[PDB]
RNA sequence: CAUCUAUAAUUUUGAAUAAAAAUUGUGCCGUUGCUAUGGC
């Protein structure tokens, strides 16, 4: 044992001062020694394996990093040494060693290697990276871990994916975006939608508005999912949050009049107002922000405003549910506060609705209608509302 | 203690400690036995307040010699802890000296209390 | 650092003109001269009347400021 | 700079009373007993900040 | 589904509980209980347990602490609202967990759990200052270092159970959260000599009256983290402050010997002076010993919205009414005279009779100093404390013209810095813990260090009532 | 520096000793001894 | 603050280690016993 350790450190010294057909056979022998070991003498043996690795990488890399993984602070430091010395080949190493991987300390080492790689072209590195992303989501599907642990892992893989796509140029991962959508819509697949929409929202916020054609690719299956929501097949509160939040970000970031298109406009408006029908009391502020963004986008087109107001008064019809009524009321309040000028013509389509709502007995809705809607509309009109409301 | 001959009664102590507190706020006051002795040798002391329960009494009984040698009024108050609280320092002071200044806001009270002490002597 | 503090004195309920008349003391340290609009909103919140009912006038800042 | 109680006085012929005489102090608006330094001090500080920036 | 119906449901459950407790008491009454639970709001003393207490078996327990020189204690006690009906505390994981907060000259703030009236105060959490919080400018308004850097001196816990605010000689005033002891906000007093001496929350509200040592009294608001107002009028340091549910706070300033009552919204004050005289007392007793002059008024507590008690430094405990300027009932040297110094130590001379002649008999006697004084609010008892090693419980009469010593508690030993009482149990059966922060030195200065057996700690004494 | 500290300390305690020995008729080795013990505790503190 | 997790408690399996369900009084020294108290 001690003779073997002395052999290892002697090779360390002589190669540090320093052949390849006499350099890779001790690498193979070191692999054999590591797998034979895998007790404090064994620990210092593992340390000596890692130091000889450090010397050789200073001056079969997949299996080297395999031993580096499965063999603490020494490991992190030698990881940094790897990445400062040595990258497309390294990315292939990452993917193959990840398929080898699927524990916790190895996972942490893997994530540290990943973040160091992305902080250290990218078009060539892309498809292996995205296959790694999909494989990590499959790990989220099948891991024998705890929820907070896999969520730590998912936060890390999300932020590294944001960094990598931010580094990447936008025109070239467009078909990779299409195949990502195809993987997301083609695991219970709710988790697929969950991770993909976290990724998508973060991308939308980062790139800020050149995701319009990508949502043009996206608009049909997300409409199918919204119809699934309003038919109440799925129930995922957070997934619905993510869909509506992505839709808000796209609407508020579209500065190219892309949502002035009639077909896409009517699709998204019908789906959003029926989502207001099947809404849940937590995500209501999200949905009124969504409808306000849609209205502020289509502010110029009167027929769009007309069909918007028709859908909203249809869903705040007085014979309905309390939550749907109140969320439609909040949406109308937000719209009249924001735009307020392309809507006075639409206003006389709404006073009977206000009258029935005021006559309603649920005093939460009554107080909301009175204070919110009547004060914001009275402020828009200037002079009061008690000539419409007799 | 007969060696602490002029010892103030209650109302006289109250007046003396109020004047000490105002003089400390204006900073016309020198605190401590050595600092009071230095003020007396300098001849800039208005008058002298001493403690009575100092442990022992001689370490400030050295002061009446200089006090009437330069003809300065002096008085004894009972509690050195009361004297320290009135001086406004965190430690019990056994001997304080009101100095002389006539560009001072408390000249009238100083002269009143000094006159009353002198009458007690 | 700054919080406008409104207090009222001499609150006379005058039911002949259907009103409550008082004297408003405003404290605004590290600030100057709170608006009549802001005072009317805050007095409406205090007295549970409407901002269209509340009226204020005749304010005078003191020397030095703060009130 | 000098207030008597709560009121900033700037009349050098004010004829204080006894209670007021105990109440005289620096004013909370002033740079001396309170808030932010004067224009000379903070202009010098801005100058030194810009000079350290260059 | 309607808020009016929810309030009615909570009121109906409350009435069920009242009828059940009336039945268990029976094993008029409900009307009197409702009138009581309202009558907290009026400003008259009603809580009349002045004779049901059993002091002679009040179980005492000293707890020694680690740091030196506890300076103040303030204990948060959750109650029930009568307007809404949830609770006083914020979280649901508390459910009425009696907490205590202690601040100590070692710059340490510590929260204890005191929920159980038999076991010892268990140290839950703590936060310590140090010298790394020293301001880098040292000459400016900005003093907002997140810790304390010199001599924290007073604590107070907010009634909503979210915040606890500490202030000391470093001329800051920091509001800390109650869970992690994390400092959420720090307000400088913005004055060179503005050291914060004593805080007092207005009861069941968030307004905080922070009696500073620059002759002014600042009042804040903690839910908005703002300074509302500054009150002027004391001629010496505003030493102690006390407030109740109304918009008044009574403050005693020391060397001026003056108790001033601040009506805040009327922006007015009332001045109460003492003024007993040794010649008048001597002639009156000849018409019938020692008479110590009044040096300074140290501590105050408002017993009720028309009456308050001031414990001076010369043994006096006075009870004042708002109508009469003079004290309506004085009480003479209340913790006894101090022990006489030793003859050898006071003379330093071999002659024994000369040493006794130094000691002089009576003329060098000084009374004990009432260091702390706490009147449990709207009630008819109050607890006084000195370094006599004995808390003294007193009881006011029914006509509120006098008070009598109800009992003594001898478990304490040292300078009683701060007394704080906590009640618990059912409305008829109420146990009363009495925590007292005891230290070897005074809170303000040193002035005394030789107290035989004085240890830094919390003196917890539980009393029960049977009557 | 600590030489100067000890010099000033001993000078002050010497002054207090001279006070009590002049103004006490039959002076006390006990006060002398406790003052010496105080100075010795400081010199041990060095 | 809620949720989740962690320590600590039961349940079941195994004599037990082991396995997981599933659930929910001091900074320093001193006297002193089954807590009380000295001094710095």
């Amino acid at each position: 044992k001690i003779s073997s350790l002395a052999l290892i450190t002697n090779c360390v010294q002589v190669l540090g001062v320093k052949f390849y057909p006499k350099i890779v056979p001790p690498s193979i022998k070191l692999f054999d020694a590591s797998l034979a070991d895998s007790n404090p003498l064994k620990e210092q043996l593992q340390v000596a394996i890692l130091l000889l690795f450090a010397g050789l990488i200073k001056r079969n890399i997949l299996d080297v990093l395999h031993v580096i993984y499965f063999s603490s602070s020494i490991r992190l430091s030698v990881i940094s040494l790897i990445i400062e010395n040595i990258l497309k080949e390294v990315l292939k190493v990452l993917f193959r060693i990840w398929s080898t991987e699927i524990d916790t300390v190895a996972v942490s080492l893997f994530l540290s290697t990943l973040e160091s790689t992305v902080e250290n072209s990218a078009t060539s590195q892309s498809p292996i990276f995205f296959k790694l992303l999909l494989s990590l989501f499959e790990f989220r599907s099948i891991s024998s871990f705890d929820n907070n642990t896999i969520s730590r892992i998912e936060a890390s893989v999300h932020e590294i994916s944001n960094s990598y796509v931010l580094k990447m140029n936008d025109k070239v991962f467009r078909p990779l975006f299409v195949i990502l959508v195809r993987w997301a819509f083609d695991i219970t697949e709710t988790e697929r939608l969950l991770a993909f929409f976290k990724f998508f929202n973060k991308l939308q916020e980062n790139l800020r508005g050149i995701i319009t054609s990508y949502f043009t690719y996206l608009l049909e299956p997300v409409d199918m999912l919204l119809k699934r929501f309003i038919s109440k097949d799925m129930e995922n509160v957070n997934l619905r949050r993510l869909v509506i939040n992505s839709l808000t970000s796209s609407l508020k970031f579209d500065r190219d009049e892309y949502w002035k298109s009639t077909s896409r406009f009517e699709l998204i408006s019908v789906s959003l107002v029926n989502q207001l029908s099947n809404i849940e009391n937590s995500i209501g502020k999200y949905l009124v922000k969504a409808i306000g963004a849609l209205a502020s986008n289509n502010s110029g087109v009167d027929e769009h405003n007309q069909i918007l107001n028709k859908l909203i008064v249809e869903h705040m019809k007085a014979s309905c549910s309390s939550n749907e009524k109140l969320w439609a009321i909040r949406a109308m309040k937000l719209i009249y506060s924001k735009i307020g000028e392309s809507w006075l013509v639409l206003l006389p389509q709404l006073v009977p609705v206000i009258a029935e709502l005021l006559e309603d007995d649920d005093e939460e809705i009554e107080r909301e209608v009175r204070t919110g809607l009547v004060k914001v509309v009275e402020n828009v009109l200037g002079e009061p509302f008690d000539r419409y409301l007799d | 203690n007969p060696k602490a001959f002029p010892l103030a009664d209650a109302a006289l102590t109250q007046q003396i400690l109020d004047v000490v507190q105002q003089a400390a706020n204006l900073r016309q006051l020198k605190k401590g036995a050595n600092e009071a002795t230095k003020t007396l040798n300098r001849g800039i002391s208005e008058f002298i307040i001493m403690a009575a329960d100092c442990e022992p009494i001689e370490i400030l009984l050295h002061l009446p010699l200089l006090c009437e040698d330069k003809n300065v009024p002096y008085v004894f108050v009972p509690s050195r802890v009361a004297l320290g609280r009135a001086c406004g320092v965190s430690r019990p002071v056994i001997a304080a000296s009101i100095t002389t200044n006539d560009a001072s806001a408390i000249k009238t009270q100083i002269y009143a209390v000094k006159d009353k002490i002198e009458t007690l002597l | 650092s700054d919080a406008v503090t409104i207090r009222t004195r001499k609150v006379i309920s005058n039911p002949l003109l259907a009103r409550k008349q008082f004297v408003v003391d405003v404290l605004h340290p590290n600030r100057a001269n709170v608006s009549k609009d802001e005072l009317r909103e805050k007095l409406a919140e205090v007295y549970k009347a409407e901002k269209d009912a509340v009226s204020v006038f005749g304010f005078r800042t003191q020397f030095g400021g703060g009130k | 700079h000098i207030a008597v109680g709560k009121q900033i006085v700037n009349i050098p012929s004010f004829m204080v009373r006894l209670d007021s005489e105990k109440h005289i102090d620096f004013a909370p608006t002033s740079p001396f007993g309170g808030a932010r330094p004067g224009r000379v001090a903070r202009r010098n500080a801005a100058r030194k900040a810009e000079a350290s920036g260059e | 589904e309607n808020p009016a119906d929810k309030r009615r449901r909570l009121a109906k459950q409350y009435l069920e509980n009242l009828k059940s407790e009336a039945n268990d008491i029976l094993t008029d009454i409900i009307a009197s209980r409702l009138k009581e639970d309202v009558a907290e709001q009026q400003g008259r003393v009603f809580r009349y347990f002045g004779d049901k207490l059993l002091i002679s078996e009040a179980k005492q327990s000293f707890t020694r602490v680690g740091e030196n020189n506890l300076t103040c204690i303030s204990c948060f006690q959750p109650v029930l609202n009568k307007y809404t009906f949830e609770e006083s505390s914020n979280g649901d994981k508390n459910k009425g967990r009696l907490f205590a907060y202690t601040v100590s000259k070692d710059l340490q703030l510590t929260k204890y759990d005191i929920t159980d009236f038999s076991k010892r105060p268990k140290k839950l959490k703590y936060a310590k200052g140090g010298a790394k919080y020293i301001p880098t400018s040292k000459h400016e308004y900005e003093n907002t270092t997140e810790g304390h850097y010199d001599e924290i001196l007073t604590v107070a816990a907010s009634p909503d159970g979210k915040y606890v605010v500490t202030g000391g000689r470093d001329r800051k005033l920091i509001v800390w959260s109650t869970e992690s002891l994390s400092p959420v906000k720090v307000i400088p007093t913005k004055d060179r000599r503005g050291e914060v001496l004593s805080l007092a929350f207005r009861k069941n509200s968030d307004q905080l009256y922070a009696s500073c040592a620059d002759f002014k009294i600042r009042t804040y608001s903690i839910n908005q983290f703002s300074q509302l107002e500054i009150l002027y009028g004391h001629h010496d340091i505003v030493e102690d402050i006390s407030a109740l549910a109304m918009e008044r706070c009574v403050t005693v300033g020391a060397r001026d010997r003056t108790a001033m009552l601040w009506k805040i919204p009327d922006e007015t004050r009332l001045t109460f002076r003492g003024g007993d005289e040794p010649q008048k007392l001597l002639r009156r007793w000849m018409k019938e010993p020692l008479f110590f002059c009044e040096g300074s008024i140290d501590v105050v507590s408002m017993v009720d919205d028309f009456h308050f008690i001031t414990g001076s430094d010369n043994g006096n405990i006075c009870l004042w009414s708002l109508a009469k300027k003079k004290p309506i009932f004085t009480e003479r040297i209340a913790h006894g005279i101090l022990p006489e110094p030793s003859f050898n130590d006071i003379s330093g001379e071999t002659d024994e009779e000369l040493r006794k002649r130094q000691l002089q008999g009576k003329k060098l006697l000084q009374p004990f100093w009432i260091t702390s004084l706490y009147a449990i609010p709207y009630s008819n008892v109050f607890i006084s404390g000195s370094w006599s090693g004995s808390l003294k419980v007193w009881k006011i009469s029914d006509n509120l013209r006098s008070f009598e010593l109800l009992g003594e508690l001898s478990g304490a030993k040292g300078v009683v810095t701060k007394i704080q009482v906590v009640e618990s149990g059912k409305h008829g059966k109420e146990k009363f813990r009495i925590l007292a922060s005891i230290a070897k030195e005074h809170r303000l200065g040193r002035w005394i260090a030789n107290v035989s057996g004085a240890r830094n700690g919390i003196y917890s004494a539980v009393i029960d009532q049977t009557g | 520096k600590n030489k100067g500290r000890i010099s000033r300390y001993l000078a002050n305690k010497c002054s207090m000793a001279s006070r009590i020995d002049n103004y006490s008729e039959e002076p006390s080795n006990v006060f002398g001894s406790v003052l010496k013990k105080q100075v010795e505790q400081r010199l041990e503190f060095y």
